[PDB]
């Protein structure tokens, strides 16, 4: 898929807990983006990592430093 | 000085304005030319003699104005506190560590009128002075500057603080029971007593005789409501003397600023002149008067009131200043101090939050800047066309919506006129 | 794409934050810009710098005087 990060879009990273007794948190960039023109507005393009555009990725529902302090992110 | 010329036959006019000086007066000026504070209270005529002149002179109106101050000499010279530590004010040192003092250490002269027109006096008078009737003579001038139905809320533990004492007293009457007072103001050697009075026991608190600043305490700083907004400013917004000064946009405000902080007036000093600088007559002309500093109270209040304040809502709009410029410049700092709370954590047990590298992303920036700082909120606003946003009116519109039994010319009538229809 | 600055609206510009302790401000072209609706309307033409095409395209996000103080843009 275009752009180049775009193709990643299946695949899905898994952030371990950091909390002992707590379910990994397993997320892709396809359920954190829409189509295209939420992409293409955000900073998203095809040049950034995987981690770059999962650590941006968390808008969609706003929720970056809600998994920063509960997971190993 | 620039020149103005008319366009259709090339004259030129010279556009003129009526002269207005009438400046302020600093409390540091007055030691550059006296050393010391002159009371001009007449010799203690018979001190019991006194006792009886006032209390029906008060009993059934019209008193006579020296012979309230001599009966107040008389009784209170006779009140000594130990300086504790060294004492000096603009210049002049009233005392040193160990040394004995007393209340009317400020330099006394003699007046030369010796007794008015006889006063109705009375025989039957036992040992009340130093007890109640003195404390009752000072509290009237807390009740000679309101005119409002608050007179009969403030004279109420006025005849409570009396009774403390041995007997419950009354003296002065219904329909013209506050048009005595309000002469002693205008007398400068009463005015020198309540200071002196309430400038003694805020050095010596921890004395019996402190009680006294029950109708002595609302002397200190009277002429300096200026200040007063400054400091309300500050507590309402949490931030610092110097961060709020920073949100100061307007260049009349500033002015203004400058003109309060005027450096070497013991503005900060713990015991000094300055709080009382017109009661001693160190000034006819506060420089820390709201009427002095009219768009600094305008500009002050209405972020105050914007920022919920229970106070600015009946405070006075005051006249010939640019209403609408200060307006802008108190909107938007309210709106700043609005969106962006506190919101930190302050105790742990076991873990605790940071996000000092997180700050957004991200380019969802298509909100307000995040602290408090005036110049990315500058930089924001002037993204905005220098026009308030749908969000501040709205902000603004909450604000003062609620607001009722508003007063004619005051900032809670202006405000709501202004964001809420 | 057209026009001639159109082409790089995939790469992305970094900016170094004034402040000791920021994240730096990553921007691409059409992050900033609908499609040609929107590019036409503002000021954008088929000649300009890649700069120039990114300072004053800081208008659909409203954030020019901003990122000026709080970025060496």
């Amino acid at each position: 898929a275009v752009s180049d990060v775009w193709s990643l879009s299946k695949t899905s990273m898994t952030f371990q807990p950091k909390k002992a007794s707590l379910q990994p948190l397993t997320i892709s960039l396809d359920e954190l983006f829409s189509s295209r023109g939420e992409f293409i507005s955000v900073g998203g393009n095809g040049r950034m990592s995987h981690k770059e555009a999962i650590l941006l990725g968390l808008r969609y529902k706003k929720l970056y430093n809600q998994a920063r302090v509960k997971y190993s992110l | 000085s620039v020149t103005v010329k008319r366009i259709i036959d090339n004259t030129v006019i010279v556009p003129k304005l009526p002269a207005n000086e009438d400046p302020v007066e600093y409390p540091a000026d007055y030691f550059r030319k006296s050393k010391e504070i002159p009371l001009y209270i007449n010799t203690t005529k018979s001190l019991s003699d006194l006792r009886g002149y006032v209390y029906q002179g008060l009993k059934s109106g019209n008193v006579s104005i020296i012979h309230v101050n001599s009966y107040l000499y008389g009784a209170l010279k006779d009140i000594r506190g130990k300086l504790d530590k060294d004492w000096s004010s603009f210049g002049i040192n009233i005392g040193k560590a160990g040394d004995t003092i007393g209340i009317f250490d400020l330099v006394s002269l003699k007046a030369l009128d010796g007794v008015l027109p006889d006063g109705v006096s009375d025989a039957s008078r036992t040992s009340a002075d130093d007890k109640w009737l003195p404390l009752y003579l000072l509290g009237l001038y807390r009740v000679g500057r309101t005119q409002m139905p608050e007179y009969r809320k403030k004279l109420m533990d006025g005849l409570t603080n009396q009774c403390k004492m041995i007997n419950e007293q009354f003296e002065p009457l219904v329909p013209e029971g506050r048009d005595i007072f309000d002469v002693w103001g205008n007398d400068s050697n009463y005015t020198k007593i309540v200071a002196a009075v309430d400038m003694f026991f805020h050095m010596f608190k921890k004395h019996e005789c402190a009680s006294f600043r029950y109708g002595t305490i609302v002397s200190r700083f009277k002429d300096c409501a200026a200040l007063a907004t400054f400091g309300h400013l500050c507590k309402i917004t949490g931030m610092s003397t110097e961060d709020v000064t920073t949100w100061i946009l307007n260049r009349e405000v500033a002015d203004e600023m400058v003109q309060m902080m005027l450096p070497g007036q013991e503005i900060d000093k713990a015991d000094s002149y300055m709080p009382y600088l017109i009661d001693f007559g160190l000034s006819s002309k506060s420089p820390y008067w709201s009427v002095k500093n009219p768009a600094f109270h305008f500009w002050g209040q209405l972020t105050a009131l914007l920022l919920r304040s229970t106070r600015a809502r009946n405070a006075r709009q005051p006249d010939d200043i640019e209403y609408t410029s200060l307006t802008t410049a108190g909107l938007l700092y309210a709106y700043a101090v609005g969106s962006s709370a506190d919101l930190a954590q302050q105790f742990c047990v076991g873990d605790n939050k940071y996000t000092p590298d997180d700050s957004t992303g991200g380019l969802t920036t298509n909100a307000p800047p995040q602290g408090r700082d005036v110049v990315e909120w500058l930089g924001w606003f002037e993204d905005q066309n220098r026009k308030p946003t749908p969000d501040m009116m709205q902000y603004a519109k909450r604000a003062v919506m609620s607001l009722q039994g508003l007063r004619e010319k005051t900032i809670g009538k202006y405000a709501k006129s202004e964001f809420d229809k």
